[PDB]
């Protein structure tokens, strides 16, 4: 069900109600709803209340940033007690050792980043320049190339007259060096026709530019051979800081998340000349807790709770779902399509009998269903060590509270599993081979299977039958549903559209019925022309046009539950398939070939399995998600989600 | 007997076969524009589901005429 | 090349731009408090400090990085496509390196702005001997800037005369690129634009006196020839004359800076009109026109913050 | 029989498939503008379905080509 | 010889799906463009469906010859 | 005759049918550009509905090839 | 009679059928610019016009050989 | 004498295989927009994921009539 | 007469119908850019004409093997 | 012996034939898409490869029948 | 010459046939491209028409081989 | 009649034609994604061709079911 | 005279007019881009027209096959 | 020998010319996107024809198949 909401109404002095909206926050399960549609005034906040915000919002960025920076998640935890000012100069020192190292750590690395790349190049082309490192008109700054570029550049730069040499050169083997003048002055013009033809100058950035070339070896040197001691030394001081700093620091982060968001809650009040008040909205399951929280105060300051409203601003009315325990951890499969309108019918009672209980259908495998039982097992490990599940390669994260969820789910999804296995006969498919535990007439073993499944000759017409029954009993109680909202909430039109179309289908699966060949027709001709009858005037009464199409449709969703006997067929037949042709190879090959055949056999019914599951597990909630929940219009409005004003914890 | 049984397996075939080719030409565009609209908002999830599996009756109607034919032996 | 890949993209972005309630608030604040709101949301991912340039850098930097992959991300066909969307800041390129190269200016007298071509284009543009070098190093195989380019190089092998031709050879070759394949919400959207440049150029050209058939443009749907000639001259009722076209809005203008903001709010209603294309171009094209009108919006509400304007003096800029 | 009576079904066959494939080609890009309309638009949805239905008229027309050669078998 | 009753119903299935597959793949972009002009404005209504019903001749007269073809049984 | 009488209803239906989907093939981009003009401006509608018509040749002349291949009944 | 009038029937269905579909490929392209030039303006309509019938004659050569065939029958 | 084991047997190897047609025509735009939408955010996978799978029951629907056939082998 | 003049009326029709296709393939895309180029410059009418007509080889070959095999019948 | 053994290889050829047809147009598009997210980052090359080989299905599901056929031969 | 006297008319129509096909659509996209090239400027035009008339080629060879039937029969 | 052994040749080359048709259909997307990818960055080539190979396996299983077909002739 | 002989012809027209197909559809992108290139520089104009030429390996290929049945018949 | 003969001719012309299509469509795309890189820059010469010339590899196995069964024949 939905749960049933009461406005809670409040008011009381100006002066409390900074204080009473803790209280409240403190026992939080209540929807505040902005007063603001009143004869009274919004309450807007004091320069030093203002002043209050901007500080704890300034502490929970700065927590943050040094949590993100310490490598640390900004989960919650208990909140720091003491005051304000202490929560700033707490923060103040962690934050700035946090920042000073790291700052040191990215430039230092980056120095040792653009060191490494040059400490030989830089070396050699220095060794070239050994004795001429500070030539009066030959003091050129470096200069390199590649392999196939070096006599392009060496081409003009002939032209570079000396006693030595050109500054034509190659020098090194990692890259070209040309780091030479003959006469600085048309040096630097061959050297731009060499950059013309192609070429750059060597003098990198950093210790390789910051230095003349005499001190740019000592710098890439230095700083080479030095940084791996000061690099470990600032990485064991931030580890350090983080074992030291995290549970303050996150402690702190949660009670600036709360005393921010209570300065931010406390403007959707209204107030007056010296009184204030609120609305919010209760679930009513949860009252006791809301009135011990407020019967705290004193003077019992004055409030109310008032029955909620559901035939006007029902759209504004919070949603939250009510479900029995066997129920609730499948409230998952539906809580993804919208919040549904308040006062409508939640569908989460219908998919813990149905869901399970198809998928157990459609695979009906006893070996099957133990390789699901133990990965539940494996995800049950995660949920009693209490800890969250990661795979990256998918971006997966989940909390155990979900873990716990799915291995329910799977738990009461493989007990339907296993005894569809044992009315089909089936394990991997066809090990009665094996032993004769499972028997047909022609080789009758120790059981009878009820229905063999693969003989679809014989078997096919009783499933599909099956199948189409299943289909009926959920549409029609779709349509019942949409007849019965539509005269609750006094919507002829939804009425009119329920009775129709049900009374066009009982027409039209009693046509199918006679039309199929059946040995008597009695009431059926009757029962046929009552149902057109009851459709054509639930069509005149309505005066709406989109039953006449929409039929097909509806017809469509009845019959598309043909899916439950056909992906189930479509395993059961691949399997049996490839447990003969283990077999096979295992008998061609004889006792030696056994390993053969089991290895093969194995590995494709994993294959398949590990390729199709996800199919399996994905078509008999579609039947639950668009051919039942479109029926009462589950899509058609979206209902308001409760979220209560409450402690981060 | 005859070729009979021949001529109303290849019919039934292709009945379902064109009409399973005919909506996976649908759901193609269909759903592209449905993922479209749930990658900008999750808010689109009723929506696209619906639009996408509206068209998966012309396959049904495809297996309902080849389940005459195989009545209809 | 595909839509259905791109597109995917595009509405994932699409989901993540400042909301209306977000200007709206910045219209009030101090600077330190626009500065809160800019920090935190996703222009934030840039900011480098406090101070006006440092804002400018940011949104500069976060457009770049949130559109200018767009023709990276395709090939084919749909690069070609969505590629003259993009094309204004290699225009804008393009020119200021020339006249910088013609006035003799050296290299770090030109700002860059982030476009489809990587900087040392650009640089080696500035160094290339000779206009035809120039045009080569710049050429791409369908790019339309180069062939604009090469195209105005016959009519005039040299510098600074270039600055008339360039422009009106361009935008008339977009229009025509866009008129030549199958995307009809690109084509006529252009056509829309190449109405609305003549429009104002018609409008800023007025009093000189020149000869109008030097500044209309091929490719217009909407306005032509007599009509640029008559609203070139001392005639305004010309506008008062358009009915049922979108530029029936400027009847009743007879000032540039109304003009400037009614050709501004209509072209950005004809590219939102573009989401009907959810498998096509005319999705990635509203994209890309909402995401550079939330720039130039946020651009303004600093400059108002910043100095201390009237808000009055702002808000009929910011409106549509 | 035999001839006569195995060629009815690759008649109706031919009937229901092409008619579902055209049904199917012309609901692919009808429900994309409609979903682009939808997620730009929650007022919409009427008359996105209207045009969605519309080509449902040809699988219809096949399926009753189809039972009239089922009548006649 | 009961082969020309049973290629009958060939040349009838065959018409009607090839008819109905033509109007199928008239229909689509006309539709597609149908539904961007109403979500445009609704003032377009009587222009759109016109548009999209008048490619349905095709369809009708796949019919006509179809019926014609069984009125020779 | 049993051959003859079977065989060219087969030959008639692949006409009609053909020549169906090449007028539709014609009228899905003409009516799609039609209706973009007439988004644009509700003058264009005699123009465009006239363009629209004009391919209707096609399957008026499978109609004439069927009809009178239907005279040799 | 028998065979040869039957099968002759199916050669000259499927000639005219294809001449149909060609043109109308033709024509579907055609006719798309041309209501796109005349969207423009109305000093278009002669070319257009003109343009969208220059594929017409292939629907003609199509119409002879059925002819000549007919005459052959 | 006869050769209906051959005959059905090209019915149902042609049913399985315009259904895997379908379906791969409908996976191929499903799963290019889901790869855009995690290559821009990984948190999409499972979103991609479920549209990419929704399509297969094409196949199931054409194996299933193949499974049948082969049943009167 | 004989069951080999029915081929020779199926292999004409073949030839003819399937070289009229693809000339009409071409002539779709060729006549598009050649309205095109005229909506930009009447200059430009003479070129697009030319174009236009020089895929029709194929359908004057398709008539040429069309006339050979009538005249061999 | 009879003619079956030769005309359930055709069924055979013809199942996994169309199956490899459709899987290697889903994997066109979306080994496109995949190309593209590893050009931008090889963080995605695990998730391009997956979306690659799920469509594999369809021509495991085609080499069934191809093995079912060939036993039953 | 006997029932082969009609497979050898099948046999050339289809090839000539699908090379026509084959040409026409060679041309289809470089004719546009041709048209382009033109309407940006003239100096172009003879690499327009020898790209054009390349493809000419395949259904040359269509003829040959349909010529060459006709001199084995 | 020996007719089976024909038959089995039709398998076969119908087999393979069809999956080198679907992998060819495959390797031009992902040959055209990879050359763009190598012509932006040489260091791309391994996963290029990783991509445009791994599509291969499609024209593998058509010549594992024409090898295994040809040890029954 | 038996069949086999005009089943021969069949056999090299088919092959010869699918391979010209192929060689037609990769000619037609290849061809383009070339003319394209062409229109912005002439230097590329050699390394364009190889890569327009390089296809025809598949109709030599096609050819070949012919001949040798040719020589078989 | 026999009509078999003829039946194995057909199935290898099938096995080249789809194999040759099969190629040639995996070219088409591949051969605009070398031309493209080509003219970026001359550099890629070498990925750019290795891309090229891989799916030339589905005719050799296309007419691997066609010798067997000449040598079958």
């Amino acid at each position: 069900m939905i749960a049933p909401m009461e406005k809670l109404v409040l008011a009381g002095p100006k002066g409390r109600a900074k204080e009473l909206l803790q209280s409240l926050q403190q026992a939080g399960v209540v929807h505040l709803e902005t007063l603001r549609p009143e004869a009274l005034s919004a309450y807007q906040l004091s320069p030093e209340e203002r002043a209050e915000l901007r500080r704890w919002e300034a502490v929970s960025a700065g927590a943050e940033h040094t949590l993100s920076l310490l490598g640390l998640e900004a989960e919650p935890a208990r909140p720091f007690p003491e005051g304000l000012e202490a929560a700033e100069k707490a923060l103040s020192p962690i934050q700035a050792h946090a920042e000073g190292l790291t700052r040191q750590k990215q430039e230092l690395e980056e120095e040792l980043a653009l060191a490494q790349a040059y400490l030989e190049p830089l070396e050699r082309l220095a060794a070239l320049a050994h004795g001429l490192d500070k030539s009066p008109f030959l003091r050129v700054i470096p200069f390199l190339l590649t392999e196939k570029e070096l006599p392009l550049v060496e081409e003009a730069l002939r032209k570079a007259l000396e006693d030595r040499y050109l500054l034509a050169h190659e020098a090194y083997a990692g890259g070209v060096a040309a780091l030479v003048v003959v006469h600085r002055k048309e040096v630097d013009q061959a050297k731009a026709a060499l950059s013309r033809a192609g070429v750059a100058e060597l003098r990198l950035p950093g210790a390789l530019g910051e230095l003349p070339l005499s001190e740019a070896a000592r710098r890439l040197k230095e700083r080479a051979e030095a940084a791996p001691r000061e690099l470990s030394e600032v990485r064991q001081h931030l580890a350090k800081l983080a074992r030291e700093s995290a549970s303050t620091l996150q402690s702190l982060w949660t009670r600036a998340q709360d005393e921010v968001a209570r300065l931010k809650a406390l403007e959707e009040l209204a107030s007056g000349r010296f009184g204030f008040a609120l609305l919010g909205y209760v679930p009513v399951k949860a009252k006791p807790k809301v009135e011990e929280a407020l019967a705290r105060h004193k003077e019992s300051v004055v409030y109310a709770f008032e029955p909620v409203d559901e035939h006007h601003e029902a759209d504004r009315i919070p949603v939250v779902l009510d479900n029995p325990p066997w129920a609730k951890p499948f409230e998952l499969l539906v809580s993804f399509l919208n919040t549904p309108k308040y006062g409508t019918f939640d569908p989460t009672p219908v998919v813990p009998v149905f869901f399970p209980f198809w998928f157990g259908m459609i695979v009906g495998d006893i070996g099957y269903a133990l390789l699901f039982y133990l990965v539940g097992r494996w995800l049950s490990g995660y949920v009693k060590r209490n800890e969250p599940l990661v795979i990256d390669l998918f971006a997966l994260k989940l909390k155990p509270q979900v873990i716990g969820k799915l291995v329910h789910i799977l738990n009461w999804m493989v007990f339907w599993t296993v005894v569809w296995g044992v009315i089909y006969g089936e394990f991997f498919g066809t090990f009665l081979e094996h032993l004769g535990v499972f028997g047909t007439p022609e080789h009758p073993g120790l059981i009878p299977i009820l229905i063999h499944r693969i003989d679809t000759a014989k078997t096919a017409n009783l499933l599909i039958l099956l199948s189409v029954a299943f289909g009926v009993v959920l549409v029609f109680f779709g349509l019942a549903l949409r007849a019965y909202l539509g005269l609750k909430h006094r919507h002829m039109a939804h009425f009119w559209e329920g009775v129709g179309y049900l009374g066009g289908l009982v027409g039209v699966l009693a046509l199918a019925a006679s039309y199929l060949g059946n040995l008597q027709a009695g009431w059926l001709q009757g029962l046929m022309y009552l149902g057109f009858g009851v459709f054509l005037l639930a069509v005149l009464m309505s005066r709406i046009w989109l039953m006449i199409p929409e039929i097909f449709t509806q017809a469509g969703h009845i019959l598309s539950h043909i899916r439950i006997y056909a992906v189930g067929a479509a395993g059961g037949i691949l399997a049996g398939l490839l447990t003969d042709v283990g077999f096979a190879l295992a008998e061609r090959l004889g006792l030696l070939g056994v390993l053969l055949g089991l290895l093969v056999a194995g590995v494709l019914h994993l294959l398949i399995l590990l390729l199709t599951t996800l199919g399996h597990m994905l078509q008999p909630i579609r039947l639950l998600w668009v051919e039942f929940f479109t029926k009462f219009g589950f899509y058609e409005e979206n209902g308001r989600p409760y979220r209560p004003f409450k402690s981060v914890r | 007997g005859g070729l009979d049984r021949g001529l109303i397996a290849v019919g039934m075939g292709l009945a379902v076969g064109l009409a399973a080719l005919g909506t996976g030409v649908a759901q193609a565009r269909i759903g592209a524009a449905g993922v479209g609209a749930i990658a900008e908002d999750r808010s689109n999830f009723g929506t696209a589901l619906i639009f996408l599996l509206l068209p998966e009756t012309l396959v049904i109607f495809g297996l309902l005429i080849a389940f005459i034919l195989n009545g209809r032996l | 090349d595909d839509f259905a890949y791109l597109n995917a993209r595009v509405r994932v972005r699409r989901g993540t731009l400042l909301k209306e309630s977000f200007f709206q608030e910045a219209l009030d604040l101090s600077f330190a408090d626009f500065l809160r709101l800019l920090s935190e949301t996703v222009y934030g991912g840039e900011l480098a400090g406090q101070g006006l340039p440092d804002v400018d850098r940011a949104v500069l930097r976060t457009q770049a990085k949130l559109v200018g992959d767009l023709p990276r991300l395709v090939t084919g066909e749909a690069r070609e496509a969505v590629r003259l969307l993009l094309l204004r800041n290699d225009l804008h390129n393009l020119q200021a390196l020339l006249r910088a190269k013609a006035t003799g200016r050296p290299f770090e007298e030109v700002l860059l702005l982030p476009g489809t071509l990587r900087e040392e284009v650009w640089r080696q543009a500035y160094e290339a001997q000779d206009p035809a070098g120039m045009a080569q190093v710049l050429a791409v195989p369908g790019h339309p800037l180069a062939r604009a380019l090469r195209a105005v190089l016959r009519e005039t092998q040299d510098l600074a005369r270039v600055e008339a031709l360039l422009a009106k050879r361009f935008f008339e070759d977009v229009a025509k690129a866009a008129k030549g394949l199958d995307q009809p919400a690109l084509r006529d959207y252009l056509a829309l634009e190449v109405d609305a440049e003549n429009l104002r150029t018609a409008f800023k050209l007025q009093g000189s006196g020149l000869a109008p058939d030097a500044f209309f443009l091929k490719g217009g749907r909407f306005v032509d020839r007599v009509r640029f000639a008559r609203l070139m001259e001392g005639d305004y009722a010309v506008l008062d004359e358009l009915s049922g076209t979108p530029f029936s809005g400027l009847s009743g203008v007879r000032d540039l800076k109304a003009l400037e903001r009614g050709l501004r709010c209509v072209l950005l209603k004809e590219a939102k009109k573009g989401v009907q294309d959810p498998l096509g171009v005319g999705l990635v094209l509203a994209y890309v026109k909402e995401r550079e009108w939330e720039a130039v919006r946020l651009r303004l509400l600093a400059r108002r913050a910043y100095f201390g304007l009237p808000r009055a003096q702002v808000e009929e800029e910011v409106v549509c």
